[PDB]
Order: C-alpha cells, then structure tokens, then sequence
C-alpha cells in the first residue's frame, strides 16, 4: 500500500514524515534507503 | 521541492525531478543540470542551495540515502548511475604503460 | 558480473552456455580448454569470452538487499 | 545456372560452410557484408523496468535483453517502427516481451530468456520467440535473483539492422577467405626462414591445387572461388541469413535503379 | 551525446537523395555519383562490376571519410556511352548475378541434409 523509503538493513517499507528523526522499526537503522518510482523508467536495448 | 519565494535564487536546471522531500528517489532519469538534492535555506526566506548534476554528467538515479550525523545533521547521499560506453576519445592502456584513445 | 549474452568480437550467443560449462567443469571434472571446444566454442575470440569471465554476481547474491 | 554458384560442404541449423565460385571477390565480399551488416531481424530493443531488486543494474539487463536473439523468420512480414503509421509500437510493427520473475527459492533464481513472454497477438508471423538453442530449454541467462529479489520488465522487440546495432545481427563469425595456395600472389607471407614451412595450411588448400613450382606466374588469373562459411546466432536460420544476405544486396541496387529511373520525371 | 544516431547509416534523413549525379568537370564523358547512405557494400561492388563493361573508361569510389555513410562513384565511359546507362547496366548486372547466387544457393542448399 505504496512505500516512500525502504530502511537500509531489515528492508522493512518505512514511509515517516519531518520530525520523525531518521530511524526504523526495530532496527534503529538511521540510514533508510528512498525506495523507488513508480514513473517506469524506460531504456534503450542498445 | 522550491518553487521560488522572495529570493527566487535558484538554478537554471529543472526540479521536475525532484520528489516533494526535495530528492529524486531511484530509477528516475537525470541529465543537463537537473537539481538532485534539492535544498533551501533562510537566511538573515528561499535561498536555493543544491546539489544539481555534474553539467557534462547524465545519468540514472542508483540509490538515495538519508542519514543523521553524530551531530544529528540530516544526511543525503545520491548515487547517479550512468552505463559508459567506449566511445571515440576514451583512453585504453594495455598492461605495459602505453596508453591510447579511441580514434 | 553475468556472463555477457554474446562473444564481443563475433556475437556467438554465449550466455547461454555458462551453467553447461560449470557443468562441464565440477560434475564432469573436464579441463576448461576440452571443455570450451565441447560447447562450440571454437575461435579464441569466443573462448575468451566464457574462459576469462568472472562471474561476480554469485558474490553479489550474498549480500542481503 | 550461369554465374556465381555455391556449392555447400557442412550445412547445418547452425552453419552454412559453403564455396562460393565464379564471382567477383567484390561481390562475395559484398554479400560477406550484407550479413554481418544488413539482414534485418527482431530484438528487445526498449525495456521498462518495472521492478528490479536484481543486483545488476537496469540498463545492464536492459542491455542483455536486447542480446538475447529472437526468432526473425517472418521478419520481412513485420515493419520497422519507424515506417509503421502507428505511433511508437503496435503489432505491425513490434512484438512485446514480458520478463517476470521472483527469487522465490532460498536457492539462486536464475532467469533466462525463456522466462521471456510475448505479450501482444503475434498475428500468426513466426517472430519475437526467444530462441533457445540450450539442451536445457534456458537459453540466455539473463540474470540470477536471490531469494526476495524481483524483475518485473517489458521489452519490446524491433525490427533492425545489425548496422544499426549489432545486436540485430544474425551473423555469428563469418568464415571467408580465397586463394589458400597464395597463386594470386595477393600476400607477401611473412617468414623467419621458409614461407612454407612456417604458415600452416588452410582448411582449403584441400579443395584446390597447389601450384607447380616451374609455373610462370598467372597474372591474368583474377580471385573467383571463395570459401565462406556463415554462423547463424539463431534469429534466423542460416540458410536464411545468405539467402537474405543475396536478397538484400538485391534490394539494394534495386533501391539505386529505382533513384537513376525516378531521377527523371518530376 | 555528438554520436550521430546510428539509423543516419542506412536511412537517409531529409533532403538527400540516394544518388546526386555530377557531371565530371575535368575529363569527358565521366561522371561522379554520390550515393547516399551507402557505403563500401554497394560501392566496391558496382565498381567492380563498372569496370567489367568495356564501353567503361574509368571506375572508381571512394568514401572520404569513415564518418558518414555516403561514398562518390566516378565512371568515364565511351564517348556515345552514357554513364547512367553503364551505371544502370552494371547495376542490372549484378542483380541478375545475385539471382543466379539466391537460384543456385537456395537449390544447392535443399540438397543438403542437416
Ligand atoms: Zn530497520
Ligand atoms: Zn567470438
Ligand atoms: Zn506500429
């Protein structure tokens, strides 16, 4: 049900807005990785 | 994400790219000058201070990455991927300190 | 990382033919020039291709996300 | 039949080795060209990536994708892109692959372009089937997943020239050479002590006599006969590739007597 | 980023011909063609068929740069020999050569088993 951030270690779909200090459930892990689009990048075959 | 305020100070790069935290999240395509780590600050109410892509650059977006200091500062770190293709000019070296370009 | 899809100079597909080949080599304790020449690969140039490759991905799959 | 004649010595689905007699070494060339160059053929040629937990990169797969060959026979009954009226892709002119796979396996996933799906009406036309050439139905490994890593892609397959990329290549190596006794003189060998008995000889010096040593040498003596050899890569099958080779030369100075007649009028 | 897009190769972008056809300046009855994008396959080739023909003076072709795909073909024929119709003539010659190829390769090939 859509995900903004990803948590670098235990992958768990965070999604916290400001004030929220920088830290994951369970894993205290103040990195937090942005998770991606949904605008499907596309690519060349070349 | 800044939409200029009373200073207007921002970069000729496009923040189409920009999410709403002011950060390209993966996968989106960056090139020109477009602004990645979109950031503002007040100072003595929108002054433009960002990071916008390398000119000569153009990429892909790999990874962007929020962290706090020691000091507790907020952190961004964004890993622009961009696959380089041998082309003519780029420099190749055997093993036996003889470079040469592409012609 | 992967074996390249196709022998750069030529363009044999060549990335089907690297499980076979670790094959050709663990389960069928074969020496890698026998066992290049058995999966067609013939011309240096597309020998190169699986015999110099470095299959790095294997030790990308272990790390966690 | 009067002319350029062929006479094949292995054929295969794979290859071709032939000998071409009686032409031009410009036009044996020519068409040693044509088939590296200028046989049209299908091949990923856009992928969107929808998901990729993989640890390759996307335009790395994408790359890949656009490697694995696809089957070209009905090629001709399919339009490039670019001269489709349509407007980008449709399935006149473009067949549409999926690649969906998940490492649901604690063991490694691998993924292959079997795993690739066409996902538009083919019409009938052989086309845009991954060719698997593997005696395990795998084909090309496109990428191997963990367990909890995703690839969720659509590629669209073309119509191309290996020109335009060598991606859409139906040649592998072509063999070609001519003159395996160097009578024509058309090489100086290169030698520490004996030309002779340091070169070795070719495959086809079998196929032709080794000249006689009082001879004068043959100056009128022009290049005919040359032994070629096409590799198909599977997009197409080899007889195809030469056959296309010969037809699309055709086209070509087809294309020059058309521009020298539709040089006139208005 | 200045890599010309690789379809300049073979298709030709506005306003270019195939052919533009100049008439030789400094010899009589010669002309110079240039094809546009072609290249060395269709070159070498109807040169070495250009130069068959005996009612053909000079045959030639060069592509001047690796660039771009193009290449200039000079033909100095007879006089009373028009170089187009030499052109036309080596032209047909070679279709009707690759004919006999495609014929007598498709028919050698069925013959074949494998
Ligand atoms: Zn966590
Ligand atoms: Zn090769
Ligand atoms: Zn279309």
């Amino acid at each position: 049900a859509t995900l903004k951030y990803i948590c670098a270690e235990c992958s768990s779909k965070l999604s916290l807005s400001r004030t929220d200090a920088v830290r994951c459930k369970d894993c205290g892990h103040r990195i937090l990785l942005k998770a991606r689009t949904k605008r499907l990048v596309q690519f060349e075959a070349r | 994400k800044p939409q200029r305020t009373n200073t207007l100070r921002m970069k000729h790069g496009t923040y189409d790219k920009l999410d709403d935290d002011g950060l390209i999240a993966p996968g989106v395509r960056v090139s020109g000058e477009d602004v990645i780590i979109g950031k503002t600050t007040p100072i003595s109410s929108k002054r433009d201070a960002s990071t916008p892509l390398r000119s000569t650059e153009n990429g892909i977006v790999d990874q962007v990455l929020v962290t706090t200091n020691q000091d507790g500062l907020k952190f961004v770190k964004v890993r622009v991927r961009t696959t380089k293709i041998p082309q003519i000019g780029d420099k190749f070296a055997s093993r036996h300190g003889q470079k040469g370009t592409i012609g | 990382m992967i074996v390249p899809v196709r022998c750069f100079s030529c363009g044999k597909v060549v990335g089907d033919k690297w499980e076979s080949y670790l094959n050709l080599l663990q389960e069928d304790e074969l020496d890698e020039g026998t066992a290049l020449s058995r999966l067609g690969l013939k011309r240096y140039c597309c020998r190169r291709m699986i015999l110099t490759h470095v299959d790095l991905i294997e030790k990308f799959l272990r790390y966690n996300p | 039949e009067e002319g350029p004649q062929v006479k094949i010595r292995e054929a295969s689905k794979d290859n071709v080795d032939f000998i071409l007699s009686n032409v031009d070494l410009a036009m044996a060339n020519s068409l040693r060209r044509v088939m590296i160059a200028e046989i049209p053929t299908l091949a990923i040629d856009s992928v969107e990536v929808e998901t990729n937990t993989t640890v390759l990169a996307d335009e790395f797969i994408a790359h890949r994708l656009g490697l694995i060959p696809l089957q070209s026979m009905d090629i001709e009954q399919l339009e490039y892109s670019r001269d489709c009226f349509c407007e980008d892709h449709c399935d006149k002119c473009s067949v549409v692959l999926t690649l969906q796979a998940f490492g649901e396996s604690e063991s490694t996933t691998n993924v292959y372009s079997k795993d690739l799906v066409i996902v538009s009406n083919l019409m009938g036309r052989n086309i845009g089937h991954p060719i698997i050439q593997d005696k395990e139905g795998n084909g090309v490994l496109i990428c191997k997943l963990r367990k909890g890593q995703e690839l969720k892609l659509t590629c669209v397959a073309k119509k191309g020239i290996a020109k335009e990329h060598a991606k859409w290549g139906p040649a592998a190596a072509i063999e070609f050479e001519y003159d395996p006794w160097n009578k024509l003189k058309h090489t100086d060998y290169w030698y520490e002590q004996d030309s002779a008995k340091e070169w070795p000889q070719s495959k086809n010096c079998e196929y032709e006599d080794p000249p006689n040593e009082g001879d004068p040498f043959d100056y009128k003596a022009q290049a005919d006969t040359f032994y070629m050899n096409v590799e198909s890569v599977g997009s197409i099958p080899v007889d195809q590739v030469v056959v296309r080779g010969i037809d699309t030369l055709q086209k070509k100075v087809a294309s020059i007597l058309l521009a020298l007649t539709q040089m006139d009028q208005d | 980023m200045n890599a010309p897009d690789r379809f300049e190769l073979f298709l030709l972008g506005e306003g270019e011909s195939k052919l533009k056809i100049d008439p030789d300046t400094k010899a009589p009855n010669a002309v110079v063609i240039t094809f546009e994008k072609e290249d060395h396959t269709l070159g070498n080739l109807i040169r070495a068929e250009l130069l068959n023909d005996r009612k053909v003076l000079f045959a030639a072709y060069k592509v001047e740069h690796p660039f771009f795909a193009r290449f200039k073909l000079r033909i100095q024929t007879t006089e009373g020999y028009d170089p187009k119709d030499a052109l036309k003539n080596a032209c047909n010659s070679i279709i009707n050569k690759l004919g006999a190829l495609k014929t007598n390769f498709e028919t050698e090939w069925n013959l074949q088993t494998l």
